[PDB]
């Protein structure tokens, strides 16, 4: 099976 | 190099609680040591932990595609790695080495101490007890406690103080999940 | 609950440096070599029946260098508190005079997640058949690492782990000798 990457979110500005 | 470090974390944490029947996701920002905001499945929106993380919060809120893939992560996220990994670390299990040696608490004095040396386990669980003649000793046991090799594997000595006497037979007992009984080594003087 | 399994990032500045790994239970499961773009299994065994696309830890360490730049700002400019670590020497077996056995140097409880590490012999750096893990997450948000060197034990060699970083004033010596 292949490892899912859960993302990081992007602050603003 | 005495300049000053900046340093952004980030924690995806997936909680698991009989098997996959029950499964929490939390989504952890940190500054340095600080947690600034979190996503927490248990809610599914994020919320400021410090004063730092309240625009992070109100802004990522607002973005509806982004907080349903932050819901979703308890299955797509979570329960599928869970399924990927699980053959060589759930259910990783590997018995115990058990040596018994004398010691010393001092230097020049006789052997004091009896030290069961617990090596190479998996998982970190285990029960570690000393047994004079057959009778359990609860008295004068000190240990390392549980220590990560950092290789999969764990290690722990466990101490009796006592002074041995001619005939005396000791007993090391050792429960772990890798064990379907006890396993026992015994030192006799 | 029974496991966790956590992603955990970094990213620091000025050193531009970015870790991405995965843990379970407080192990390493994997990490990825940022600058070869590649997975990096903990034990072998675990790349023969899992799989991980390198390139989202990339994407990943992109967005936190951005990430940090803003909350760097944010915070008008507050650098992070050194915090020294403590240091362990020991053997990951009872030790024997000529059987192979592997000191472990167990650096923890530190950040920023920088450290020079060296082994001694007799006084001297060893290199020879020396690894060591990436930074390692604690639950308070802290770092620990471990070192190895695999060794022929006896009573003629001593060994000492030899551990710089910024919240020490001189590095830190922990020592180890046959009984
Ligand atoms: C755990 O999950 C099983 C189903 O897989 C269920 O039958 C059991 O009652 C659950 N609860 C526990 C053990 O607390
Ligand atoms: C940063 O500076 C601004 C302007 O004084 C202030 O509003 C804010 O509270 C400061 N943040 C910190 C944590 O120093
Ligand atoms: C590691 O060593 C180099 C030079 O030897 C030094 O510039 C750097 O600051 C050191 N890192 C730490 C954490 O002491």
């Amino acid at each position: 099976g292949v490892y899912a990457t859960r993302s990081s979110a992007v602050r603003l500005r | 190099d005495t300049r000053p470090r900046f340093l952004e974390q980030v924690k995806h944490e997936c909680h698991f609680f009989n098997g996959t029947e029950r499964v929490r996701f939390l989504d952890r920002y940190f500054y340095h040591q600080e947690e600034y905001v979190r996503f927490d499945s248990d809610v599914g929106e994020y919320r400021a932990v410090t004063e730092l993380g309240r625009p992070d919060a109100e802004y990522w809120n607002s973005q509806k595609d982004l907080l349903e893939q932050k819901r979703a992560a308890v299955d797509t996220y979570c329960r599928h790695n869970y399924g990927v990994g699980e053959s060589f670390t759930v259910q990783r299990r590997v018995y115990p080495e058990v040596t018994v040696y004398p010691a010393k608490t001092q230097p020049l004095q006789h052997h004091n101490l009896l030290v069961c040396s617990v090596n190479g386990f998996y998982p970190g669980s285990i029960e570690v007890r000393w047994f004079r003649n057959g009778q359990e000793e609860k008295t004068g046991v000190v240990s390392t406690g549980l220590i990560q090799n950092g290789d999969w594997t764990f290690q722990t000595l466990v101490m009796l103080e006592t002074v041995p006497r001619s005939g005396e037979v000791y007993t090391c007992q050792v429960e772990h999940p890798s064990l379907t009984s006890p396993l026992t080594v015994e030192w006799r003087a | 609950e029974e496991h966790v399994i956590i992603q955990a990032e970094f990213y620091l500045n000025p050193d531009q440096s970015g870790e991405f790994m995965f843990d379970f239970d407080g192990d390493e499961i994997f990490h990825v070599d940022m600058a070869k773009k590649e997975t990096v299994w903990r034990l072998e065994e675990f790349g023969r029946f899992a799989s991980f696309e390198a390139q989202g830890a990339l994407a990943n360490i992109a967005v936190d260098k951005a990430n940090l730049e803003i909350m760097t700002k944010r915070s008008n400019y507050t650098p992070i508190t050194n915090v020294p670590p403590e240091v362990t020497v020991l053997t990951n077996s009872p030790v024997e005079l000529r059987e192979p056995n592997v000191l472990i140097c167990f650096i923890d409880k530190f950040t920023p997640p920088v450290v020079n590490v060296t082994w001694l012999r007799n006084g001297k750096p060893v290199t020879t058949g020396v690894s060591e893990t990436v930074f390692l997450p604690r639950e308070d948000h802290l770092f620990r690492k471990f070192h190895y060197l695999p060794f022929l034990p006896s009573t003629e060699d001593v060994y000492d782990c030899r551990v710089e970083h910024w919240g020490l004033d001189e590095p830190l010596l922990k020592h180890w000798e046959f009984d």
